């Protein structure tokens, strides 16, 4: 069918929980993946955890961190590419660092016999005492000549357990034991006509310029992994248009194999919930003048006929790029917000102030800035709440919450841990894709009345609506919709809160 | 390996408790179980 | 030091006047010329004239014609790749046609030494009696495998005039006499291992796939022509785009080092007098359904919404590719049309009709439907015209002609041999190349009134405006310029014409 | 050498005279002076 994928994660070196926490939630994360959107971190696993579940990663967009484990093997056998999307510290898509033990003794076998080519960023080996045979890759193969400068490997063991490479491994290079942990060679040992990888030394054994870590033959279909755009069972460096030009007709000509651009992927269609471009792309938002409003049902993108109407951009991208939480310092640039273009998070540093980002504590009357605000075209996530108030009274005009970024890639709508008594989400009439959550807040009593599933517009959406307070506690203190509203639902106690 | 971090740096993490590594000489965090993220900001959401 | 290109001809085996008119047309095209656009066309030059100029000429898109000819030499010595964007007969890249005197005597010599590949389309030699050393030639190297079914070629040398082929050449093939016109094989001498064209019979000789007739080195910016597109140094199979797609932002990103596409060629700015579509294609004509503008410095050839209810394509183009003129059946697909992505021919037949086409006679009402038009992409050429009528009512909205076409590659204005009394284009505001001709045309006034330096685009834009009526006889049959008219002239009797 | 144009190559030529070439097996307009075309229908 179509690859496995997991949302990856950006930890680095913090510890979830005791050892065990975290070793769970890594399996979970990673059980069964193999395309990994984001970073691969491995970090903590201690001796004798078995890891087999890593065997079927293939390939990781970002960066790879391999850092604090005592475990003796990490079997990343099948690791084809890093493509260093995201670089840890500024500089590597693959960092190894201090997986030893007290004793001296940990991470021997990393045997990523595979690990052909990596895209962007270098490599930083550091601390690794009981490592096995890595010294011996000839990294010019798969690194990029660009990040060569960059690199800062040392490879020191004194416990020395390890192996000589078998004969038959080049240049004396093998990631371990076996023949079949000798190094594959397939940019440095390329004919000079090869343009990218090659399978061999000769000049037929050159691969399609599209071909990432390899290839098993010369078309864009025999790559082994692609460098751009996956389009069915093909590499391609763009997706092909929609209308291709005609010479004799002199006018545009429609393609039959014409697709849209989707992440990584070619695709016969755009998601409902995001802007198809004329130019037959599926963005997020709209750029320059082109604004965003649906022509046929589909998120259309048309320039603006004067000076656009303002943006506010999102809480994580923009100006807010490393922005926790809408706070104190960042609240006053959505002050007549009608849109968010992104995300928003509101967490309880926002409340208590940040000395280590510099910010000060938020004033809650400030919050009523965001009751101009009525779509929101990625998540909503509330983790805090000014502790007064009874309702999320700022988010009385939200209508639409659009899902196009998603919470952990899964959730639009995420209201967790408050002391409030009733969402009050009068005017949320639609949430276009992303799951939702509401759970640990101990005094929300009327979130099951609702009817989610008439707010949903793409197939998957499901709730998780647990442990607020119960319902028998919620009758028993008077805490149901009103009588005049007894169909549907209510966000409240009153009668204006119920639905429809 | 890890080590107690400073008093200093006590409202660092958000729901953990920070830590000290010695060879990456910065701090990180142990989070509470629920939690993740650099600064364990972030509640872990699940099904 | 960019190569010189030029557009290229499609007359066939038409002669444009006499063989000295026909030469010197032939001349002033291909001038210094290195790759062509469009297609080559060698026909009727006689014996000693010299075409030498042909010498600069590397690489042609469509087809390459030489028929009828008597001169003894066409030194196309230099051309290295065909590459078949057209066909001369739907079937043909390289067509040598009948290039023999009626005293048996003909083109002689053809050296050739050069062309070593012809990515689409067959060839046809025929009759070429004088011709030899051109027998000696094996085209599978030079024409590509798929083609050489379609191939048809006969040689015949009627007195032997012509010498051996130089041994050094192999096989004893050669297109001339010294060891200089020696057949260059770079194909069919290719090691197994070689994916395309090769320098040499060894393996380390081969290649790069991207190249097209050979290559000085390894690497792909080693070829001597590049078979898809040539990005400043090095061969590519597609031009960069100006935008992509973030895989990781989900929007799209200017791309710095993305490229407009001219000819096979990639640029950041388009050549003058040329326009860049939204698609990334550089382009001279708008013949899209779009049509041109200048926006942001930059002719944009922007889609046919608001000002153009509607696009069509000129005489003798797609839709009317073999007409010779605006007739009967053919003139109600020009409704509601308000830009000609082409030219427009207006011809005797229309309103004599021809029943070889099956082409009834043209009812003059129908010419109506052009009042629409407000630009031309092409020339606009009038040789006829109903009678009772005044002026030409049928194009007082026409505001532009491109001149892009022009007549014979000169002309772009043609208003000749009508009974016409007033031009009456009353909306053209703008010529933007090509000359005008208004002559024969006995009742017509108001003609040399025009300033029609204020109408032209490009530097030496001249007029040939004769043997119409006298400025003489109309003033005094009191055919004048309105008196509220003034230096800017007339364009009719009625101040509506004024200027 | 040029062979006479059919009857059926009557109206061919619009100001010209229709010649057959056996070589190319099809029929070409010598056109009259002033015009020009490939029935000979331009004027120059
Ligand atoms: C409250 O909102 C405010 C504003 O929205 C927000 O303040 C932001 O703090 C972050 C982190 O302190 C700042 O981001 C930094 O920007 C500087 C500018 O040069 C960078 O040098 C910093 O680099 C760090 O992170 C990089 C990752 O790209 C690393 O490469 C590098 O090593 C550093 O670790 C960093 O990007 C940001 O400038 C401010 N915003 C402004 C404009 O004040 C604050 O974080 C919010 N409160 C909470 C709870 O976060
Ligand atoms: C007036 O307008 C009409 C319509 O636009 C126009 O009629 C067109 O005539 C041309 C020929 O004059 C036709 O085009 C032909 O299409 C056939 C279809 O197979 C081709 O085979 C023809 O090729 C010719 O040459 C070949 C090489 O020798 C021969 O093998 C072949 O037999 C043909 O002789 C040629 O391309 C066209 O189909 C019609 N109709 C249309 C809609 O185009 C007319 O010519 C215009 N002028 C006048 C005065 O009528
Ligand atoms: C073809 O181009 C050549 C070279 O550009 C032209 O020859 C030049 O003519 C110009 C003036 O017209 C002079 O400035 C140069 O001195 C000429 N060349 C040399 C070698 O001196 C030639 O005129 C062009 N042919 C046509 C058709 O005009
Ligand atoms: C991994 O997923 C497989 C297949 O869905 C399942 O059987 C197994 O229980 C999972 N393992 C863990 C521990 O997540
Ligand atoms: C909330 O109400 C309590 C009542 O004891 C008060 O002390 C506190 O200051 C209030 N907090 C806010 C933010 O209004
Ligand atoms: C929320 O509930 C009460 C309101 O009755 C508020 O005063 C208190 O500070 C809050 N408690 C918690 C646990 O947030
Ligand atoms: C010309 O070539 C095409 C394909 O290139 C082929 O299908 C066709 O049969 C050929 N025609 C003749 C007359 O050989």
């Amino acid at each position: 069918e179509e690859k496995k994928v997991c949302q990856g994660t950006s930890n680095k070196l913090t510890q979830l929980g005791t050892f065990e926490d975290h070793f769970l939630s890594l399996q979970r994360m990673f059980n069964n993946c193999e395309v990994v959107l984001g970073n691969l971190e491995i970090t903590y696993v201690q001796r004798n955890y078995d890891l087999s579940f890593l065997k079927t990663i293939q390939e990781v967009a970002g960066y790879v961190l391999i850092a604090l484990n005592t475990v003796e093997r990490i079997p990343l056998e099948n690791l084809q590419i890093i493509r260093g999307n995201m670089y840890y510290e500024n500089s590597y898509a693959l960092a190894v660092l201090s997986n030893y033990d007290a004793n001296k003794t940990g991470l021997k076998e990393l045997p990523m016999r595979n690990l052909q080519e990596i895209l962007h960023g270098a490599v930083r080996f550091s601390n690794n005492p009981a490592l096995c045979n890595v010294e011996s890759i000839q990294w010019r193969d798969i690194v990029s000549s660009d990040f060569l400068s960059n690199m800062s490997m040392d490879f020191q063991n004194h416990l020395g357990s390890c192996q000589k490479c078998d004969p038959s491994c080049p240049n004396g290079s093998c990631w371990g034991a076996g023949e079949e942990n000798c190094q594959k060679l397939t940019k440095i040992i390329c004919a000079q006509q090869c343009s990218g990888r090659c399978r061999g030394k000769s000049p037929s054994d050159c691969c399609h310029n599209q071909c990432a870590a390899g290839c098993t033959g010369p078309r864009e279909s025999d790559c082994l992994v692609c460098r751009k755009f996956r389009d069915e069972a093909t590499c391609k460096d763009t997706c092909p248009p929609l209308m291709l030009y005609n010479p004799t007709t002199y006018q545009m000509d429609v393609n039959p194999e014409g697709k849209y651009s989707f992440g990584a992927t070619c695709v016969k269609k755009c998601p409902r919930n995001y802007v198809v471009t004329d130019h037959g792309s599926c963005v997020r938002a709209c750029g320059a003048d082109s604004y965003e409003m649906e022509e046929d049902g589909v998120r259309k993108c048309k320039k603006c006929e004067g000076p656009c109407r303002k943006v506010c951009n999102g809480i994580g991208i923009g100006e807010f790029k490393d922005s926790l939480s809408i706070n104190a310092t960042n609240i006053k640039h959505f002050k007549n917000c009608t849109s968010i273009s992104g995300d928003l998070h509101i967490l309880p540093v926002a409340f208590r102030g940040d000395s280590f980002t510099h910010t000060p504590p938020l004033d809650p009357q400030e919050l009523d800035i965001l009751k101009t605000v009525k779509e929101i075209t990625g998540f909503l996530l509330i983790q805090a709440w000014p502790e007064n108030r009874t309702d999320l009274h700022a988010f009385e005009n939200l209508e639409i919450i659009r899902g196009r970024t998603k919470q952990h890639g899964q959730f639009s709508l995420a209201v967790v841990s408050l002391n409030i008594t009733s969402l009050g989400l009068r005017s949320l009439k639609e949430i276009s894709d992303g799951d939702v959550i509401i759970s640990g807040n101990k005094n929300l009593c009327y979130a099951n009345t609702i009817n989610w599933k008439k707010l949903f517009g793409t197939s998957g959406q499901k709730t998780k609506i647990i442990s607020n307070r119960g319902e028998n506690s919620c009758k028993a203190t008077g805490q149901v919709c009103h009588a005049l509203c007894s169909p549907e639902g209510c966000w409240g106690p009153e009668p204006r809160d119920c639905v429809s | 390996s890890i080590t107690k971090c400073s008093s200093d740096m006590n409202g660092y993490c958000l729901h953990g408790q920070c830590i000290y590594l010695v060879d990456m000489s910065q701090n990180y965090c142990r989070c509470e179980v629920g939690y993740t993220g650099v600064r364990c900001e972030h509640f872990f959401l699940t099904v």
